[PDB]
């Protein structure tokens, strides 16, 4: 009495998700076009798991700082995971986590110097820096 | 890579006064933004 | 000695490209790595930045087109991977 279709995730786990969800990823529905595993590349059996809870809970939506609060939380999450929920974002082509994902790392870069910003993520010479500056 | 595509999309969303800045953190960025 | 082979593509966000259908001349005893690197030559993507799927079963490196059973004017979608 539900819809489900089989997403084999990058591990080779597979995920019996419902398409309703599924056609969240434009990449999904637009392959279905024209009874087996859809394949995920470069995402992983864990990020997609990430993937379907964002997902599951931007159902109801069809596509100044507008960082939702439960998004944001739910990106309280290694800076690891983070990048490997971007790419996803972009595999799968989910606009809302693509923005939401990549507006969170610019958020975490804005507002540092410089040094501030490398010291959160990780190579110049003593003239590359002011060479830089100029 | 990995890192050119995905760093470039998030300089989007930062303001032209935070692209600068940001060139000054890596040579790999420094190249980024002149692009 | 040779067939014509169109792969669709997806709407790539982080590369700004539009989802387009590139066409190649390829042999049925053509890798798939071979006809990923014959997608190199016209746009400049590593095959192992590809991902080929022809109808839900994702395309090993290392077999011909005749073990998918691909066929001339057959689409395949393929998808980028970094």
């Amino acid at each position: 009495a539900m819809p489900s279709i089989k997403l084999q995730s990058s591990d080779g786990e597979i995920f019996e998700v419902d398409v309703e969800i599924a056609k969240q990823s434009v990449t999904i529905k637009t392959m279905l076009e024209d009874d087996d595993p859809v394949p995920l590349p470069n995402v992983n059996a864990a990020i997609l798991k990430k993937v379907i809870q964002w997902c599951t809970h931007h159902k109801d939506d069809p596509p100044t700082d507008d960082i939702p609060v439960w998004d944001q939380e739910f990106l309280k999450v290694d800076q690891g995971t983070l990048f490997e929920l971007i790419l996803a974002a972009n595999y799968l082509d989910i606009k809302g986590l693509l923005d939401v994902t990549c507006k969170t790392v610019a958020n975490m870069i804005k507002g540092k110097t410089p040094e501030e910003i490398r010291k959160t993520f990780n190579d110049f010479t003593e003239e590359e820096e002011a060479q830089v500056r100029k | 890579w990995m890192q050119r595509e995905v760093w470039m999309s998030v300089f989007r969303y930062l303001s032209r006064r935070e692209l600068c800045e940001c060139m000054r953190v890596c040579k790999t960025w420094y190249k980024w933004c002149c692009d | 000695s040779g067939m014509q082979i169109f792969v669709k593509t997806f709407r790539d966000r982080l590369r700004n490209l539009l989802p387009q259908t590139i066409t190649l001349e390829v042999e049925p005893s053509d890798t798939i790595e071979n006809v990923k690197a014959k997608i190199q030559d016209k746009e400049g993507i590593p095959p192992d930045q590809q991902v080929l799927i022809f109808s839900r079963k994702r395309l090993e490196d290392g077999r011909t087109l005749s073990d998918y059973n691909i066929q001339k004017e057959s689409t395949l979608r393929l998808v980028l991977v970094f």
